[PDB]
RNA sequence: GCUCGCCGGAAGACCAAGGGUUCCUGUCCAACGUUAAUCGGGGCAGGGUGAGUCGACCCCUAAGGCGAGGCCGAAAGGCGUAGUCGAUGGGAAACAGGUUAAUAUUCCUGUACUUGGUGUUACUGCGAAGGGGGGACGGAGAAGGCUAUGUUGGCCGGGCGACGGUUGUCCCGGUUUAAGCGUGUAGGCUGGUUUUCCAGGCAAAUCCGGAAAAUCAAGGCUGAGGCGUGAUGACGAGGCACUACGGUGCUGAAGCAACAAAUGCCCUGCUUCCAGGAAAAGCCUCUAAGCAUCAGGUAACAUCAAAUCGUACCCCAAACCGACACAGGUGGUCAGGUAGAGAAUACCAAGGCGCUUGAGAGAACUCGGGUGAAGGAACUAGGCAAAAUGGUGCCGUAACUUCGGGAGAAGGCACGCUGAUAUGUAGGUGAGGUCCCUCGCGGAUGGAGCUGAAAUCAGUCGAAGAUACCAGCUGGCUGCAACUGUUUAUUAAAAACACAGCACUGUGCAAACACGAAAGUGGACGUAUACGGUGUGACGCCUGCCCGGUGCCGGAAGGUUAAU
RNA sequence: AGGACCGAACCGACUAAUGUUGAAAAAUUAGCGGAUGACUUGUGGCUGGGGGUGAAAGGCCAAUCAAACCGGGAGAUAGCU
């Protein structure tokens, strides 16, 4: 439930709270959890190669099942809990061994469902089968690339990716971005949407609430001098060039793919 | 003692003086 | 004022110490450097 | 068992002083400038070795050296350890 | 030595870092000390730092470093696995009193405690580099229960007043006591117990987890403080004696209660929120190979051991960083009284200082302040600076607005003391007493005693009652920027940057990109509701025409075109 | 509840005066801003010079920055003084 905020003060004028009462109000499951070191956006290095990095609350980080291997043995979810790691919601599920895992939570999932995996899994929204056994228009989910690698496309708290066809080996999808893609039928995928749909939604209000998800300032560049971006420089507001990077590439327009290795798995580019 | 003489000259220029006390550029 | 020497003898052994020259290459050729000037007092480390 | 060459390096002086000469007359303890290195264990079974005395126990405490000038040249002295034993009732000693 | 003045959330006391003998005693005054110096943090000599419990070392790990092999690289070398280092964090244990010229939780007296050993005696499943549990964790807020501590009363000892009065509703001082051990309280959490089974915990498991079934609602865990003991003790105002007048010895009264009360404790709690809040060991437990009556285990008792290093002294400073005995800078701990909301401020206590040149005189001028006739910004670039306002409670308060604000708008009234209501009220606290009880640190009742606002009425004093310190000037128009923030350490704090938000664009994961000759690493243990770059900069209404130029994207028929 | 309000500690540095061979190689006095947060602070660690870092002033990198410091090439060169 999206909750706008009675402006009170500058910094909740304008905030849009995502609050979601189904929510575990506890802690997390505790064998599930490691030590999460921020880096700062430095490498061996101790150099800054991604920018705009740092600070923000101290985040413990939930071993999550993307692999979801433990097959034909059904699984009830326990309860729904925060993962600050990620957007979308996770599920405590408990297992009839006795096991107890972390999913990402779908979307119609709640406490007290059971799932499976498996290729004898049923069709509903939360079980994971391969693709040769999922039906052509379907929306799944926590897809492999590879057979048995784990769960990499659409893992983001409301995406989903469409099944359109199918040729032997291969399924073709429909990205959440556009694009279309040959994926081997072997590979799992979990079926229906991720949970928190309505994350972007939100707004954050204020500055302080973008650097509790440590997000340091940007600088534009043509508020700098020359030696510093290309951008800079200027006896008041000049801009008479192209838009660059700081590195002095192109950035309206230029793409910058190339793999020559995986166009063969790419039917059609994003548009 | 011209080794705190050292001091004196070492840094009594290293002090290093703080500059011109006329705002004018004769410009 | 806060002046730019705030001692710490631990901070001080790790960075000019005697095993932290001898770490690394440039720090041994140092030690000659010294030894071959003629220094009593090789180093920072007592 | 420590040998009895040891014991006979450990021990060097006694050491007088308005403090030594309280602590031998009221808690019965006598006040040793012994070798640097010597342990308190060791100074227990000297002291009741080569003086034939009963040792109840040993506080030991290592004295630093002043920082002195010989004209206008600097020097140093050494570093020497002090130890307060302490006799057992009766025990008497020189 | 007597006065005076100053700090007193410090200008007092304890430490860490850092320094490294500056500590104490004797002696000296050449040099140092911004003067003299008999003095000194100065010179010279001597002395002084005592630990099983404090700290370090040590066991454990974080960020991070090193890194066998390894991968990579002209060489040097780079990264990094197993590992091994690394506190600022986790991990056993001691308190009170006395004493030195100088050390003390270290010595002494008294009373404790912890972990290892060996050794007997009983008992008998022991065992890990492995499994599980625990350690183990956020912000804010709300109270409640306490204590430290303070005040008053009582008690004891002393006093009866340099000047009117003061045997009393008078004055002064004291009224301290620990760790430990026992009790397990206010209060917080928790359903217990038994049996059977089990694709899980890399194998195993009696452990954890999960399924069942039965029985019992009542067991367990944690837990400040209190009480008792510790303690017939110690301390204790004072006296009694000697006196090197410094001291040392002996003796020693009362040693209670009520109230108030923390930012400290219960509380690593409870509630709540989102930004979702270290690790590992010690500790507990489970078994594995192994051992089979041996080894080992816990239980008691005894005995032994607990090493080594630091400990002096300064530590908001004359001893540290500033070249100085420099108006500078420096992290933690303690937090008395009166007034006061208060750790502000004023005066004081404990305690510590009077800042290492003075003596005069009382010109101009300068510095820091006080007051000022009449006028009241006429000064000036400009009301710069000054002056003024200033508290609590109540009344009342505009345009505009994003409906929150504006707003403490503005403006105004009251405010002291005494008495009465009420010899001190409402309220708070809560005794005795009585009753009940599955009986205790119990539950009712009860109201003594203590504490104690605020209000009204009457009176009264002064020029003035928020009387001192402290403590908003206000309003109107308008430009810019939405805001809070940031910035040119040392002439620029702004309209500049950032910002939430918006849009374009790239990116399908071995992502783009970036650091790296490379290996690799960040991105990200993330996966297009994501990430990077660029521009704009809340919100509201909006964002029009031009693709000729320059870029970018797409195209591939033709022309031209490299090595070969 | 709050990048909420007033306001000490604490952090900062808007104005004026002093001082300018200073008490001080940037401070004092009187006022000033924030003051539960994009806060601040202790200890330790990491990033290295055409490189770092930078809420971006060409700011900071040991009183030094439109390219640190030290040593060396090196007695650079100097139609200039
Ligand atoms: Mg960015
Ligand atoms: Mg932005
Ligand atoms: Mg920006
Ligand atoms: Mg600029
Ligand atoms: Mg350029
Ligand atoms: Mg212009
Ligand atoms: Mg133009
Ligand atoms: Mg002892
Ligand atoms: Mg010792
Ligand atoms: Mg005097
Ligand atoms: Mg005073
Ligand atoms: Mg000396
Ligand atoms: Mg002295
Ligand atoms: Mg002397
Ligand atoms: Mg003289
Ligand atoms: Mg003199
Ligand atoms: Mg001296
Ligand atoms: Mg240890
Ligand atoms: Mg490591
Ligand atoms: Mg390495
Ligand atoms: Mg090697
Ligand atoms: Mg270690
Ligand atoms: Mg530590
Ligand atoms: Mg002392
Ligand atoms: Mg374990
Ligand atoms: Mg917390
Ligand atoms: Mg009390
Ligand atoms: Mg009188
Ligand atoms: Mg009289
Ligand atoms: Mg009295
Ligand atoms: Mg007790
Ligand atoms: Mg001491
Ligand atoms: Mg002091
Ligand atoms: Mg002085
Ligand atoms: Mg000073
Ligand atoms: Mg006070
Ligand atoms: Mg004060
Ligand atoms: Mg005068
Ligand atoms: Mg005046
Ligand atoms: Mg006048
Ligand atoms: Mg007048
Ligand atoms: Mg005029
Ligand atoms: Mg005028
Ligand atoms: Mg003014
Ligand atoms: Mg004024
Ligand atoms: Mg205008
Ligand atoms: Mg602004
Ligand atoms: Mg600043
Ligand atoms: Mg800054
Ligand atoms: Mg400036
Ligand atoms: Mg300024
Ligand atoms: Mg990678
Ligand atoms: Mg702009
Ligand atoms: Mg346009
Ligand atoms: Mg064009
Ligand atoms: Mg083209
Ligand atoms: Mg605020
Ligand atoms: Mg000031
Ligand atoms: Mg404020
Ligand atoms: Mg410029
Ligand atoms: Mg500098
Ligand atoms: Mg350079
Ligand atoms: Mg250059
Ligand atoms: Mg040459
Ligand atoms: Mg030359």
């Amino acid at each position: 439930a999206v909750v706008k905020c009675k402006p009170t003060s500058p910094g909740r004028r304008h905030v849009v709270k995502v609050v979601n009462p189904e929510l575990h109000k506890g802690k997390p499951f505790a064998p599930l959890l490691e030590k999460n070191s921020k880096s700062g956006g430095r490498n061996n290095n101790g150099r800054i190669t991604t920018r705009h990095i740092g600070g923000g609350h101290k985040q413990a980080y939930r071993i999550v099942d993307f692999k979801r291997n433990k097959d034909g043995i059904p699984a009830v979810v326990e309860r729904l809990e925060y993962d600050p790691n990620r957007s979308a919601n996770i599920a405590l599920v408990l297992y009839k061994d006795g096991e107890r895992r972390y999913i990402l939570a779908p979307k119609g999932l709640k406490a007290g469902d059971q799932i499976q995996s498996g290729v004898d899994a049923a069709i509903k929204p939360g079980n994971t089968l391969p693709m040769r056994n999922i039906p052509v228009g379907s929306t799944v989910h926590n897809v492999e690339m590879k057979p048995g690698k784990g769960g990499q496309l659409a893992r983001s708290a409301g995406t989903y990716v469409q099944i359109v066809a199918r040729d032997g080996a291969y399924v073709t999808l429909r990205l959440r971005s556009g694009e279309m893609r040959k994926v081997e039928a072997d590979c799992r995928a979990t079926l229906g949407e991720v949970g928190n749909a309505e994350h972007m939604l939100r707004v954050l209000g204020k500055a302080g609430a973008a650097r509790w998800r440590g997000v340091r300032p940007t600088v534009r560049g043509t508020a700098m001098n020359p030696v510093d971006h290309p951008h800079g420089g200027g006896e008041g507001r000049n801009f008479g060039k192209h838009p660059v990077t700081p590195w002095g590439v192109q950035t309206k327009g230029k793409k910058t793919r190339s793999n020559k290795r995986t166009d063969k798995f790419i039917v059609r580019r994003r548009s | 003692m011209s080794g705190k003489m050292t001091g004196i000259v070492k840094w009594f220029n290293a002090d290093k003086g703080f500059g011109f006390i006329t705002p004018d550029d004769g410009s | 004022m806060k002046r730019t020497f705030q001692p710490s003898v631990l901070k001080r052994n790790r960075s000019h110490g005697f095993r932290a020259r001898m770490a690394t290459k440039n720090g041994r050729q140092v030690l000659a450097r010294r030894r071959a000037k003629g220094r009593a007092r090789l180093t920072v480390s007592k | 068992m420590i040998r009895e060459e040891r014991l006979l390096k450990v021990l060097r002086a006694p050491h007088v002083s308005e403090k030594a000469s309280t602590a031998m007359e009221k808690s019965n303890t006598i006040v040793l400038k012994v070798a640097k290195d010597a342990t308190k264990a060791e100074i227990k079974a000297a002291v009741q070795k080569l003086f034939e005395v009963e040792v109840e126990v040993v506080n030991t405490l290592v004295v630093k050296g002043k920082v002195k000038r010989h004209g206008q040249r600097i020097g140093r002295r050494s570093d020497w350890k002090k130890a307060y034993v302490t006799l057992k009732e009766g025990q008497n000693l020189d």
